[PDB]
């Protein structure tokens, strides 16, 4: 058995027990649970304009899940220095242990400061996650399907940007399933795929083509924690790490 | 206490495990690990089909793996790695046999969804002076992953939790699975929203820890038999046998 | 359950058997078999002369038989055919001397006629190793019986009641014999009525059910000792002991 | 031990008891002492007249025990057709899984209806049984000994063959003995031989020599039972059985 | 009684002895044998001194032999020798280290005189298939007589109570000895009086009764280990440590 | 263990216990402490005179022991027979078998009757026992310390010969040990010898040098008991010991 225990030759005494933290810091970390409500960074982009854009169409997309994107380390020229050196933050690395999910997730994107524009954002839990290939944050194209536009009945809220230039969300588990898929996920079932992301959230801008040289290659920066009903479950090991102070330093 | 008196009947206690028709006994203690609590019976939410567990017929035991483990299988080693659902189907599929032969699997060849638990005895029958150790774990969805591929090895299963199979003691394993998989039915055929992967609750996987270890003149090979019921069933959906195609050999 | 603790003194419990003058020791429990219920005393019915049991020195165990058991004895195999209120007497003369040398047996050579139960021990002292299984039978009146030359074979004797001794458990077989013979009575020497076939109670006949199995340097032989105390006796008609004539050898 | 019972594996439920029979025939067969008494055909005999008969002279002799007699199939080219092909019966095959017995016998001996002689027909317990050899029915030669004749203080009966040409008896236990051997018997001491069968049943006629014609080769039947009294006692197993219906035909 | 179940934590139930900070545990029950009833403090009498013991380090157990029993050692066969609060100070310094270097032997680095009691645990890790016999004996002030050189002999130490080390059952030998010594304190270094055999108690001999029996492919050695705990013990005499001088080597 | 009693396999009845002699003899002989206060022979001494000895010189010596001397047998001429043929008598036999003592001890020396002068007896507790060698009675030489004379504080006694010549004695237990060592003696430590002996008890004649001729080789014999006090603490197994009975004959 795992967790069985034959004869333990205790040679300790006994020590006075902290409260993890709670006797000397004042705060107990004892539940990880509100640990993983701790915002991490999510994602990390550069506004890429690709085709002449209309007020309807989404300026980024990514599917919405608390397992972590497909970490983006960037191109080998250019990488993101924090999914390059800072691998993979804690709610993965915590996600990484358990096998289900049931609950929510918020976001609290942050905008650029140059621009002005108002920004929509969606949720749409319509959508399937179609294998980890993907699984990250698309700059979209020009508009062939209604993935790319604006839509009506999904639940939106449009920040002002020059008001405050940061959206707050409350991303809730709207799936037919039980519970959601993980870790990394390679969509064996046709099925299966509705259940790994609670949705995903497509953010546009409202700029017309002419305000639109402004967005070009500024930072949108994406944060999520867990939200109160997230509840992982079934406990699975973690797998092989990677020590991070044994990758290589930038040799001069 | 130490009052060793065997006779013509022999030393110990035996103890059994008796089901429908099907009685399987082992000398030795069972090493019990349970993933998960038992799972609630949910066919209120999502069935209007008359929903019956054929406990007289499914909930027998059957023999579904049978290897031998030799001294020539190395440290981190594949056994078997058996999903469950499919592999009660499978293996009867590998005695070159349809689905509707057993008394056990009728019900998949007629019914189109399944929802239940799973007991696994993973017997041994190792020497006394054979010296090894296998761990048998259930891991919920393995195909539905893919870093899986580098997590199978004894120091990924060795932290959730596993039972484990000494070839000393001639141990046996005791592995009760209750059903959790994302969605609460399991399909035995192709159904509208999935065709790939059908009836995989996960995979049992047998490692092993230590390899055998004897003389030069010892026994060498070791044969591990897995037997597999399917208590607290229920299926739903009836429908025709001739929709039930078979089994992906793997 | 299960704590093994050996010493100097060893692990387990012995038990003793005592009785007048010997003590005899088994570290087995016994495989009992009683072929019939305790017989009653008669000599109300044909006896006036003096009667009594001399159960200081009757009832006190004396070895009749001992005889190695190889593995080159084969399956249906007898290894005694020992007739116990002669082969208590047979033993002795086999052993170069007369009859009231011994103190169990001079009220044979006194009285003419005897009625008792009869105790065997039929130890063996097999390697834990050794596999292998006797069976010892008690016959009443053999020599009474024609067709008894094919029923004296293991399937035969397996029906009536019996005692196995296996070699792996290094077993012991307790055997009590109540008197049930035809008359009440068994002469000890030649009586008017009947002069051949003398203290003729029956056979303890011990065959092979498996013979010895072992490896290419195993222990091959196996010696087994057979004890008889005569406990509920009675002796009647004390005679002089020149009338007394020696046994058959056979 | 012989009925020990190590480890019961039972796959059975519970099966409705019978009563051996009880419920359905409306009789129980589990008791088989009261299968015993059902008449059994003990012997069978022509009979064969050799000297001049007078009235005392017993006709046959058979010695009475329920071990059944030693089995006469017959000369090579008559053979007795019951006991040649049907061997055996239920009583000695029952009485072949004991070794001693205690009580009484019947015997409803069957005559020949062509004859109508009085019969008169002796027990004589002073007989002891020398040998399996002749355990069997013996025609009677010249007398020499009063084994031949009709004697005076033995137990006797009558029967008229004109009112009905069978008499039926109750052979009693009329042995010194506790109980009597029951297999076959080789007669090892000399005074076990008083101790296997009950006695000795001699039949007689009554007829002169010149009704002596009409007896010869006429056919006497005997039967028996166990009598209520009888008490088979010291279980010793069966024997090496033969199967009847692997017994050759008689080929064209 | 007698129902065998290993499993992969093993069979049997181990017994502890913790001390300070040491645990050293044992499957077998120790053959304990206990030559003198415990001594009485006795600082009373003698010591105006500041007198503690250590017991937070003075009785902690110590490894203070180790030897290979061969079967090639006959049968009258000393092992070890051992001058119990002598061999706990020369085993350090067998060690190549001084005696301030173990937490357990401090205070004879400091003060003059002892008195205290010694648990010793003569561990062997024998083969269950090896056969033979240790005594562990201790004899009060072995080197204070001279007919010693022929009472050093199995015979002799059989006579005082001992402790047996069996080989089969690789039994444990406990042993407690207190302080019986003709002055009620032994100087750890040269005290005025006496400079000769200092801190000399006695001796634990450890003879052979029957050497080590096996087969031509058993194993031959047989590894045993003495431990020492000085439980009851009190250091008076405060001195300085540049007085206590090394041991004889021996 | 030594004393353990693993199956006792008891073929006895009772034995009816006399009370070590006492049902037969009127005496138990259970404690071996009032067997060991029956007076033994402890030495035994021809007096021999080698200078000219004033009043105070003592004429001889002895330590004071339990365990018997350093067993004199004599010159290899003229032998002591008891201790050549009766070896060591009963007291260093019982002695044999422990380590310690912690008592007293009663002397009883028989002087001759030769003799007339008044003899002295000093006890001496300062005296250590250097060694086994020497564990003897010393006829004294020339005096060269205090060792060799009557000494003032030490207890003495002093048996008129001419009123009867002996003195009877009791030398107490004046140790500075727990108590003291009781096998043979080799001094390891050099305050040990202050603990095997009680003292030192040396004898004395107050005869000038004209009534010393009548002194010059007669016996001195001297006894011992262990005196109510002693008490022979741990038990230690004997030595080899030598069967008297095999000693060789005198031949002649």
């Amino acid at each position: 058995e795992e967790s069985r225990n034959t004869t333990v030759l205790d040679t300790t005494t006994t020590l006075q027990s902290s409260g993890f933290g709670r006797a000397f810091f004042g705060e107990a970390f004892n539940d990880l649970k509100t640990l993983m409500r701790r915002y991490q960074l999510y994602g990390q982009l550069l506004l890429s304009v690709t085709t002449d854009k209309d007020i309807d169409h989404c300026m980024f997309t990514f599917p919405c899940l608390p397992q972590g994107l497909a970490l983006d380390i960037g191109s080998a020229g250019s990488p993101h220095e924090i999914f390059n050196r800072c691998r993979d933050g804690i709610i993965p690395l915590i996600a990484s242990g358990y096998r289900f999910y049931r609950g929510d997730l918020r976001y609290k994107i942050v905008f650029p400061s140059n621009v002005n524009s108002n920004i929509w954002v969606q949720h749409r839990p319509d959508r399937r996650l179609e294998g980890w290939s993907a699984a990250k944050i698309v700059n979209c194209d020009a508009v062939s399907t209604g993935q790319g536009v604006y839509n009506h009945g999904y639940a939106s809220h449009i920040q002002i940007t020059r008001v405050n230039n940061v959206i707050e969300l409350e991303v809730p588990f709207y799936n037919a399933t039980c519970y959601n898929y993980l870790q990394a996920f390679n969509a064996s079932s046709a099925a299966s795929s509705y259940a790994v992301s609670l949705g995903e959230i497509s953010v546009g801008f409202q700029a017309t083509s002419d305000d639109i040289a402004s967005i070009v290659n500024k930072p949108v920066t994406i944060y999520y924690s867990i939200g109160d009903g997230m509840q992982f479950s079934q406990w699975v090991g973690y797998q092989p790490m990677m020590i991070l102070d044994q990758l290589p330093a930038p040799v001069v | 206490m130490d009052n060793p008196n065997p006779g013509p009947d022999g030393e110990g206690e035996v103890e059994l495990e008796k089901d429908s028709n099907v009685v399987l006994t082992t000398q030795r203690d069972p090493s019990t690990s349970i993933p998960a609590p038992v799972s609630v019976k949910w066919s209120r939410w999502t069935s209007n089909d008359v929903v019956d567990d054929y406990a007289t017929i499914t909930s027998r035991w059957y023999q579904i793996a049978e290897f031998v483990w030799s001294k020539d299988d190395p440290f981190d080693k594949e056994l078997a790695r058996l999903i469950l659902p499919r592999a009660l189907l499978s293996s009867i599929e590998a005695n070159s046999d349809a689905i509707c032969d057993v008394p056990n699997t009728i019900p998949f060849k007629v019914h189109a969804y399944w929802r239940g638990d799973m007991e696994v005895r993973v017997q041994i029958n190792s020497n006394k002076f054979q010296v090894g150790q296998l761990q048998a774990t259930w891991y919920y969805s393995d195909h539905e992953n893919l870093n899986i591929s580098s997590k199978r090895s004894v120091y990924g299963f060795s932290q959730m939790d596993h039972a484990l199979i000494s070839a000393s003691a001639s141990n046996e394993a005791k592995l009760v699975i209750p059903f959790k998989h994302v969605y609460p039915f399991l399909p035995t055929r192709i159904v509208p929203d999935w065709t790939t992967g059908i009836l995989d609750m996960g995979a049992l996987n047998i490692r092993v820890i230590a390899p055998l270890r004897m003389s030069a003149t010892g026994p060498t090979t070791c044969n591990v038999v897995v037997f597999i019921k399917l208590n607290n069933s229920e299926f739903t959906g009836t429908s025709s046998g001739k929709f039930y195609a078979s089994q992906i050999r793997a």
